[PDB]
């Protein structure tokens, strides 16, 4: 508890977070009416907190001293005044469109680690997921004001703060989630349900993920070296029963062939089986299955519960993870979890230097400050454009 | 070469039903009877009740059309020149505004049923009537150069839709239709239901919509404007209370939905 008190009093960037959530150096409804929730070591959890200013925000988080606090929607009236209101009178207006990715969703094909454990070898899943998501957010939706945040142990959170993104309704958020959610079923015993020819989103994502399929899946992770795992995950994605039976029989006779070797065996046995006039169609179908396998293995996997409601609460940036002790820092695609700071290390560095700018947390604060500056500039430009259009 | 050279109410409704469908845009005038008020409201209520019943039974558009179309000739005629039928349709809608503006649940149910009936009747139109009706409502197509630049992406987006919705199994036929097809650009938030199904192409926050789709925009505008009018109709219900002879009828009409 004392370490968290020291962290809030010495290290947490309350000013930059206030500027991000308020969208203004001066106070506004975007902070006064924003819900905040706090989680405590006693097991208690308190909703409907809101703050009048950066000083009030910092003072209340310091006074409560929670393990973490979570960010919610902007409301029509202050959430802290909920005792003066009926439950139907307090209504949401905006919240940042948030996406959540977890490493545990890739355990169908990850091998080097399982569960909440992580390492730089498997985080290439998260890096590619962030790359595809950023390409979608920039090229399809036209967003610019977004930032990624490390969950502290096993995932990454993207906080989109564009004004059109903040204003999305629950129905609109669900449909956006459906647009970016391609692998809608995580079970491995079927080929994907995607229609053909590909939507341009799917085609671009496939072309972005193709160069990394060999190095990651077939070589680094190598999940299909186990014959039973290949029979349970790789073969059901194929289109033909005779091909599946031939591959199963061949691998049971020739066990422990690596994922690359099995990936080549698919082509070789398909070429041996599908001779004749229909050979081109069978080759096309086999290629379709392999493309769907690339998307099945490497496409972003998302937690729908974080995105499907405006009123949802999620762990705020620069929080401390209770188990690992890591800071929930902002990140980019080159990040790995081994690069995250820790509360004990930052306390040691502050004891040695007595300056946050000389700690390991300052590059991440610099990233967040640059993001906040760009966000505020774009907000002011949007206000100017709206005023000119009204005039 | 050779060359040569109240009534207002009737003209109003002839104008309103020239398109064969209406957003129900304008205040009625003149008089009808109270028996007509009750019976016309009950007829439209019966059609909307069956629409909501079929939707609760999860029946498709084709099944609902098969069920509801025989009922127009008995209860609420459509595609008709008769002044009586046109006034019946218009007045029945306006009466059920006053019946169903009273609460959020009633407003939602009435908007849902009336918008689905709007969809059904729009499907009954010819393409010329649909075009004229859309144009009458004062409802941005992309340039040919922009279509050419985005032709690969747009064709990849719509090719499956052309095969399944327009039965164009032949790729040659799909290519010819795509060459003849127009596209509409608007923000992606306006067509988000098509976005969630990945039926439209997205670029820089704008959705690219082919001309043969987009009826959901028309029906959504109908639903939104009807909801706003119902909210307005709710605000001046105290003026309805000056005639006691209408309130039992409206209570009876609303009782079937509660």
């Amino acid at each position: 508890s004392s370490d968290m008190e020291y962290y809030y009093k010495s290290l947490y960037p309350f000013k930059h977070i206030f500027n991000w959530l308020n969208h203004s150096p001066k106070p506004s409804r975007d902070m006064i009416n924003r819900e905040f929730a706090m989680a405590f070591r006693s097991g208690a959890y308190k909703r409907y907190n809101s703050f009048n200013s950066v000083q009030d925000f910092k003072a209340q988080i310091e006074k409560a001293n929670p393990d973490r606090f979570e960010i919610g929607a902007i409301y029509n009236k202050p959430p802290r005044e909920r005792d003066t209101l009926l439950k139907s009178e307090l209504k949401a207006l905006e919240k940042e469109l948030v996406f959540d990715i977890d490493m545990d969703d890739y355990d169908a094909f990850r091998t080097c680690c399982s569960g909440a454990q992580v390492c730089s070898k498997c985080w290439k899943f998260i890096s590619l997921a962030m790359k595809i998501t950023n390409t979608a957010l920039r090229e399809d939706f036209g967003y610019k004001d977004f930032i990624w945040v490390f969950s502290g142990r096993r995932g990454a959170h993207c906080w989109v703060s564009d004004k059109r993104a903040r204003a999305l309704t629950d129905v609109q958020r669900r449909n956006v989630l459906d647009y970016v959610n391609v692998i809608r079923d995580r079970n491995t015993d079927k080929r994907l349900a995607l229609k053909r020819p590909y939507h341009p989103h799917l085609a671009r994502s496939l072309e972005q993920l193709k160069p990394f399929f060999v190095s990651i899946m077939l070589e680094e992770q190598n999940p299909w070296e186990d014959d039973q795992h290949a029979i349970q995950t790789l073969l059901p994605a194929l289109y033909d029963k005779q091909l599946i039976d031939s591959l199963k029989k061949y691998w049971l006779d020739n066990p422990r062939r690596s994922s690359k070797e099995k990936w080549n065996d698919i082509d070789q046995i398909a070429t041996s089986l599908f001779k004749g006039p229909k050979q081109d169609s069978h080759i096309i179908k086999l290629r379709e299955c392999k493309e769907d396998l690339v998307l099945m293995t490497l496409y972003p996997k998302l937690d729908v519960e974080v995105t499907k409601q405006t009123i949802h609460l999620l762990k705020a940036p620069f929080c401390i993870h209770p188990a690992t002790g890591n800071v929930c820092v902002p990140i980019d695609e080159s990040f790995a979890p081994e690069k995250a700071p820790k509360l004990i290390d930052l306390q040691t560095e502050m004891e040695k230097n007595n300056d946050v700018s000389l700690t390991a947390l300052q590059p991440f604060i610099n990233q967040f400050q640059a993001y906040v500056s760009s966000l505020l500039k774009n907000e002011l430009g949007s206000v100017k454009r709206e005023r000119e259009d009204d005039d | 070469m050779f060359r040569q050279s109240s009534e207002e109410e009737k003209k109003l409704y002839a104008r309103l039903y020239e398109s064969k469908l209406s957003f129900y845009d304008l205040p009625p005038q003149g008089e009808i009877t109270l028996e007509q008020f009750e019976i016309w409201a009950i007829d439209r209520l019966k059609i909307l009740l069956e629409i909501e019943s079929c939707l609760s039974r999860n029946k498709s558009i084709k099944e609902i059309e098969t069920i509801i179309k025989p009922q127009f000739q008995k209860l609420l005629p459509f595609n008709t020149e008769s002044l009586e039928d046109r006034k019946k349709d218009y007045y029945s809608h306006f009466i059920l505004r006053l019946c169903f503006c009273r609460s959020k649940e009633l407003r939602e149910k009435f908007v849902r049923a009336e918008t689905f009936l709007f969809k059904i009747r729009f499907n009954m139109l010819t393409s010329t009537d649909q075009t004229k009706f859309v144009q009458s409502l004062d409802l941005q197509f992309i340039s040919n150069e922009e279509k050419a630049e985005l032709s690969h992406q747009l064709y990849q987006t719509v090719s499956a839709s052309l095969q399944f919705q327009l039965n164009l199994n032949e790729e040659h036929q799909r290519k010819q239709y795509f060459q003849q097809e127009k596209f509409i650009k608007l923000p992606f938030e306006n067509v988000i239901e098509l976005v969630g199904n990945r039926l439209v192409f997205l670029k820089d926050g704008y959705a690219y919509l082919p001309q043969f789709q987009q009826l959901n925009l028309l029906s959504n505008e109908f639903a939104s404007k009807l909801n706003q009018e119902l909210i307005k109709t709710y605000q001046y219900l105290p003026r309805l209370n000056e005639d006691d002879r209408l309130l039992p009828i409206l209570n009876h009409l609303s009782s079937g939905y509660t």
